[PDB]
C-alpha cells in the first residue's frame, strides 16, 4: 500500500 | 506527529490509518474505522 506520516 | 495515511486505489483519496498497521493494493473498503470505509467520504484534512 502507499502510506505516508504526516506529523500530527 | 507521526499520523499514518493510506491512499485508496480505487479514488486516491487518503485515509488515516491507526498507528502500527498492509496489502499491496489498498481502499476505502478495508478501512478499520466504519467512518471511512466508502470512496464517497470525503478526504480528512491534516
Ligand atoms: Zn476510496
Amino acid at each position: 500500500a502507499r502510506t505516508k506520516q504526516t506529523a500530527r | 506527529s507521526d499520523q499514518t495515511w493510506v491512499q485508496c486505489d480505487a479514488c486516491l483519496k487518503w485515509r488515516k490509518l491507526p498507528d502500527g498497521m498492509l496489502p499491496e493494493k489498498w481502499y476505502c473498503s478495508n478501512n478499520p474505522d466504519p467512518q471511512f470505509r466508502n470512496c464517497e467520504v470525503p478526504e480528512e484534512p491534516e
